[PDB]
């Protein structure tokens, strides 16, 4: 059941793709790979196309390959995008170099909506109740997202919306464990970006905008106060721990006084997540509970995910096993139904 | 939440 592929070169990069995806044109990107949006005659959506960039060079990028493939076709839930395709033209592993991934496409980023439109309360509401849902689930199989941002955010005209993008050029929604390395850091990570994110929806500031990492954290130490002993603790660094003690005392600020305005549950919600130790933030699954999506809150509707095996992680493999693994995992791929 | 514009003039 090989398709038919046809060959065309654009922007001197050969694209060799199967002829149910028409009409390719460029839209960039980056260090990852090229990507193009095409017409998917099989689905009659607009689809990217990923060629993916020297995918075996070494063996860190091999076992990058891998990762993503493998993370890509595990996700399958509503709110984080999932792979609609993967192929390669090679017709054996002898002659497999490189690898195709296809997704859905995105209109606008989060960014885009706030741009055409202000946003009300309840689009707030619906905005950041599908973001949680989309973390509960990434969340539930042990994969923590790392790169939660406005423009990591897919987002339709129904105001439906898809978290992309997993890591793996701002630092403004990334929680101040991770930014100054901490320690040994968990899911909660993500649940400081999305009050960094729900903060500038309903203010429209950004709410964390330093201009390095140091100048980011007075501004993060200023609302939420800095840390205590029990916090101290847990920082691994003692440089860390000593520089940070070096710092004026200053105490969390009322954010009453902070969001004026704004609906209290809202703000009542933001000092959840907004809270500097990570053990003491409020997770994903709990956050859905929250009063502020009494509306949207629907326990029997919040999928969690299939176990996810990273054991992967571990092994200790030759790029030949790298990419032959990979290869094994487009063999497999079972696209999603009619 | 209703109907979004997607694109818009601007920037």
């Amino acid at each position: 059941e090989r398709p038919t592929f046809y060959r065309q070169e654009l922007n001197k990069t050969i694209w060799e793709v199967p002829e149910r995806y028409q009409n390719l044109a460029p839209v960039g990107s980056g260090a990852y790979g090229s990507v193009c949006a095409a017409f998917d005659t099989k689905t009659g959506h607009r689809v990217a196309v990923k060629k993916l960039s020297r995918p075996f060079q070494s063996i860190i990028h091999a076992k990058r390959t891998y990762r993503e493939l493998r993370l890509l076709k595990h996700m399958k839930h509503e709110n984080v995008i999932g792979l609609l395709d993967v192929f390669t033209p090679a017709r054996s592993l002898e002659e497999f170099n490189d690898v195709y991934l296809v997704t859905h496409l995105m209109g606008a980023d989060l960014n885009n909506i706030v741009k055409c439109q202000k946003l009300t309360d309840d689009h707030v509401q619906f905005l950041i109740y599908q973001i949680l849902r989309g973390l509960k689930y990434i969340h539930s199989a042990d994969i923590i997202h790392r790169d939660l941002k406005p423009s990591n955010l897919a987002v339709n005209e129904d105001c439906e919306l898809k978290i992309l993008d997993f890591g793996l050029a701002t630092r403004w929604y990334r929680a101040p464990e991770i930014m100054l390395n901490w320690m040994h850091y968990n899911q909660t990570v993500d649940i400081w970006s999305v009050g960094c994110i729900m903060a500038e929806l309903l203010t429209g500031r950004t709410l964390f905008p330093g201009t390095d990492h140091i100048d980011q954290l007075k501004l993060i130490l200023r609302l939420v106060g800095t840390p205590g002993a029990e916090l101290l603790k847990k920082i691994s660094s003692e440089s860390a721990r000593n520089y940070i003690q070096s710092l004026a005392q200053m105490p969390k600020m009322n954010f009453a006084n902070v969001f004026i305005g704004a609906n209290p549950l809202a703000v009542d919600l933001l000092e959840k997540m907004l809270v500097l130790d990570s053990d003491k933030r409020i997770t994903a699954a709990q956050a859905l509970a929250h009063a502020y999506f009494a509306q949207y809150h629907d326990p029997d509707d919040e999928p969690v995910a299939d176990p996810y095996d990273q054991s992967f992680e571990s092994r200790d493999l030759l790029i030949d096993e790298w990419k032959s693994l990979t290869y094994d995992e487009v063999i497999s791929f079972v696209p999603p139904p009619l | 939440a209703a109907d979004l514009r997607i694109s818009c003039n601007s920037k």
